[PDB]
């Protein structure tokens, strides 16, 4: 109930179908993220858990709150998108590579990585042939890239690199969580 | 009196009578094709002082 | 159309929204669920698996509402629920006037006992007014404001000032960086407000009263964070300014907020105002002239109230139009609106040919009729600092056409509770309501029928309605008119268009009893446009005529026989003198009173309503003449019977 | 009772613009067995204008 807290409002939809019915509605537009914001300023400090588990979406009936939250992690992040945002399941990322290229392209390269990390890009080796990387165009050859070699990340890889570098989130430590929380009320009732 | 001047426009015939006609004044002349009924609303309202 | 590919659409919600009605989302699941994909080898049971289907359904009409609603209120156009309405319009620069204050400009007579040259009258100098109905209660009132005043002759100053309704409020913070300083007080007109920081100045950027080319950094910024509680914060300035940007605070300063209180729009009565001037040595001798300008006055102007949720989408998508700047018709429009607005109900603005530069602008306050002055002069500054720079605004307001109703409202004795009066005036807001709503904008005209739907809307009483009509349109320099001018947009029905009053002047001596004499100021006279004839025709004529002052010669022979012609009723001696045109197909008044040859000073004073009956019941508008009803200005005609039936 | 504007909402509520309208009503009452008169009638109330 630390979402909630006000009132149902009445959603007119009047813009679309006049003299449409009200329904009331749980009240998600109140711009909840600032509050959040603001509230946080001098309980920061909140350190780096790492996480470290596929924890499904809801970690915050174990580590710090546990009346079954599921949020004050997500305004941690200011996660976008709550499906995608966490870390997933290690398979849920390959499953969710071959729904991206399924369409176009099958399995593919994106990008060849230098050590040191420096991405290519549709940059494209000729194997019994020079050992010099080239563009996906300009078959003429006549303008390489990067002399030296590297090795492909293919897709899958790039899905787990790309979700895997997610898991890092702020905390609040379960020790301000409750005066944390005792405070994000007050501004609430504040402005009203 | 004017010396060393220079030739502007042609506008047929130049008669200062006939180069007024009506005098266009500070008047805008929009002067290009249509039947002038479907853009004059909208030079007005996106352009034009 | 004739070409098909001209049919496009409107702003159109795609099919991609819009949103169930519960049971077609129960057959596109079932379609979906039952087939394509299982054929069902479903574990639940016949019905079971069937009946589970909308146990997911109402799932899914929830979530197709609660999270389906965010792309409403998202975009502009199709939101609903005011916040985000506001908070999308200040991306595109507007801010929608949470409330707003009175404001007149009184000229103090005052004087102080010191006789020190060069008197000062500072800041909130407190005021306090009535603003009329009936007596009872002040409100308050602030000058705000500076000034100077000067001795002249005898010790007197005339330290005329301006004047916002509330009080004021100061609330001085610690800038934290992490702390977005906000007010939380339903008020505060962001029209007018300070904002120092420690030294002085700071004068923003979303309102320019000077805009003081270049100037650079000090700007702040005022926008909503919904609520209803205003936000102020700066930009991302430096000063080590760094490049562009605002100068920012540094980490610690005193920051004061001063702005005012406005009690709210209640106080447009305005009227009597008392010194209540504790200072120094000023006397505050009164004789304090509220309106020390023009013609008619109605007391202050503006109140405000927050603009209502269909007014700020029509203003907040034109503001894309435009850029800060007004190029364009429809700019000074825009412009003249809830930045200046609350003091203007329409605009309309237009440039004359014949005449170069000088952009009109007509305006109608909310007062009604003329905006009189300094409430003028203020539109005009405000313009010209953001206007096309040769080009100068100018005021001529629209040219008024208002009608006269004599109506009569026929309720029953039986089902009414506050009987007449409170009736007698519930009947006025509602007819009043029928303008501001339809007809008070331009171009749009009236139909008597919809006044009288609005009539027999009063409570339940009241049973059928009906009026005589007639259109009246008051000239202003009278003993002329323009070329041309003078029209009515509408059939007159001829035998109509007539007169006002008028008066006369000179007729010798003609001295009376008691005291010596007097002028003969006695035997008015007035107008009549007669008939029509072959085609247009008609003439008109100036009115009764006893004998004596005229000049006769060759060019006036006053008749126009006993025909038509009505008769004003005194003693009079007929005798009416022909004057002007009045071509009734294509509506045109033609006078010019010096046909006759009379004196200008041998009439009284001009500005006299005609007022000719309309020959079709409705009444159409064209170039820039509103037709709009405001009783409580001139009450003059409005008169209504309240003629019962005993059942 | 007939009232004209009570009607004149319905005529205006017809069609999206029919931007108002008017009318004028004459009182008719016909009556079978002219010549005479039923010694007393013809009574229609809300006295009409002269002529």
């Amino acid at each position: 109930m630390l979402f909630t807290f006000f009132d149902p409002i009445e959603y007119a939809a009047k813009t679309v179908n006049k003299n449409a019915p009200t329904i009331p509605m749980t009240d998600i537009f109140r711009n909840y993220k600032d509050y959040f914001k603001r509230a946080l300023a001098g309980y920061r400090l909140r350190t780096y858990y790492i996480k470290g588990s596929p924890r499904p979406e809801e970690l915050a009936n174990a580590i710090y709150g546990n009346p079954q939250l599921y949020w004050v992690l997500l305004m941690c992040n200011d996660n976008y998108d709550p499906y995608y945002g966490w870390i997933t399941s290690q398979e849920a990322a390959y499953q969710a590579s071959i729904q991206k290229y399924k369409n176009v392209g099958g399995d593919q390269i994106v990008y060849h990585v230098n050590e040191n990390g420096e991405k290519f890009y549709n940059l494209i080796s000729y194997d019994d042939n020079p050992y010099v990387w080239y563009d996906k165009g300009d078959k003429a050859r006549k303008y390489p890239q990067y002399e030296g070699a590297l090795a492909a990340v293919d897709t899958y890889e790039a899905a787990v690199l790309e979700n895997e570098k997610l898991r890092q989130i702020k905390i609040i430590a379960k020790s301000d969580i409750n005066s944390f929380m005792n405070d994000l009320i007050r501004i609430m009732e504040k402005s009203y | 009196e004017i010396i060393r001047g220079v030739k502007g426009k042609d506008l047929l015939q130049n008669n200062i009578d006939y180069i007024n006609r009506s005098r266009s004044y500070y008047v805008m002349k929009i002067k290009s094709n249509l039947p002038s009924s479907r853009w004059k609303s909208d030079v007005i309202r996106f352009v034009h002082p | 159309p004739v070409n098909y590919q001209l049919t496009r659409t409107a702003n159109a919600i795609p099919e991609i929204f819009v949103g169930g009605t519960f049971a077609e989302i129960k057959q596109n699941l079932i379609e979906w669920l039952n087939g394509q994909n299982e054929f069902l080898d479903y574990d639940f049971e016949g019905s079971r698996l069937n009946v589970l289907c909308d146990l997911l359904a109402y799932n899914t009409l929830y979530i197709q509402q609660f999270g389906n609603a965010a792309v409403y209120e998202s975009f502009m156009r199709t939101a609903n629920l005011r916040s985000s309405v506001v908070q999308a319009a200040q991306d595109n620069g507007y801010l929608p006037t949470s409330k707003s204050a009175a404001q007149t400009e009184i000229m103090l007579t005052c004087t102080d006992a010191l006789n020190r040259n060069y008197i000062t009258i500072p800041r909130g100098t407190r005021f306090l007014a009535y603003a009329k109905d009936t007596s009872v209660n002040p409100y308050n009132f602030v000058s705000r404001e500076d000034v100077i005043a000067i001795r002249d002759k005898n010790n007197q100053y005339f330290p005329r000032l301006k004047l916002a309704q509330g009080r004021i409020v100061r609330t001085e913070i610690i800038y934290d960086k992490l702390t977005p300083i906000i007010i939380y007080d339903k008020n505060i007109d962001r029209n007018q407000v300070k904002l120092y920081v420690d030294g002085a100045e700071w004068i923003n950027w979303t309102r320019k009263s000077m805009v003081h080319a270049g100037s650079t950094s000090t700007i702040y910024y005022m926008r909503e964070t919904i609520d209803g509680n205003t936000e102020f914060y700066f930009g991302e300035g430096e000063i080590s300014a760094n490049y562009i940007g605002g100068l920012k605070p540094t980490q610690n300063s005193t920051i004061v907020i001063e702005y005012i209180s406005t009690n709210g729009a209640d106080a447009n009565g305005a009227v009597g105002f008392s010194y209540a001037d504790t200072l120094t040595n000023i006397t505050v001798i009164n004789i304090n002239e509220n309106p020390n300008d023009d013609p008619d006055f109605v007391g202050a102007d503006g109140g405000g109230d927050p603009e209502d949720i269909e007014r700020i989408r029509e203003l907040g998508t034109i503001k894309r139009e435009t850029q800060q700047r007004c190029v364009t018709a429809t700019d000074y429009d825009t412009f003249v609106s809830e930045r200046f607005g609350s003091i203007i109900q329409a605009v309309q603005t237009f440039t004359d040919s014949t005449k170069p530069g000088y952009a009109f602008i007509a305006a109608k306050p909310k007062s009604g009729l003329y905006l009189t002055t300094v409430q003028r002069e203020d539109i005009k500054n405000y313009l010209k600092d953001y206007n096309l720079a040769p080009i100068t605004p100018s005021i001529i307001s629209p040219n008024y056409l208002f009608i006269k109703t004599n109506l009569k409202v026929t309720y029953a004795l039986n089902k009414l509770q506050e009987s007449e009066q409170w009736l007698e005036g519930q009947i006025i807001d509602k007819i009043d309501r029928y303008y501001t709503e339809d007809v008070e904008i331009f171009n749009s005209s009236f139909a008597k029928s919809k006044m009288l739907t609005y009539v027999d809307d009063a409570d339940h009483s009241v049973i059928g309605s009906s009026a005589t009509i007639q259109m009246v349109r008051e000239v202003q320099n009278f003993y002329k008119t323009p070329e041309a001018g003078i029209k009515y947009n509408n059939q007159i029905k001829d035998r109509s268009m007539e007169s006002n009053t008028f008066s006369f002047n000179s007729g010798r001596k003609v001295v009376n009893p008691d005291t010596g004499l007097e002028e003969d100021v006695l035997y008015d006279v007035r107008i009549v446009s007669t008939d029509r004839d072959s085609k247009g025709i008609g003439k008109v004529i100036i009115g009764p005529f006893a004998s004596g002052d005229v000049t006769e010669n060759e060019n006036i022979q006053p008749y126009t026989g006993n025909d038509f012609n009505k008769l004003a009723n005194s003693d009079g001696r007929d005798k009416y003198y022909v004057i002007g045109e009045i071509n009734y197909p294509a509506d045109v008044i033609y006078w010019n009173i010096a046909k006759i040859n009379l004196t200008s000073e041998k009439f009284e004073v001009q500005t006299i309503e005609l007022y000719s009956d309309p020959t079709d019941d409705v009444i159409f508008t064209r170039d820039g003449s509103l037709i709009v009803f405001e009783n409580d200005l001139r009450p003059q005609y409005l008169t209504i019977d309240l003629e019962p039936i005993s059942q």
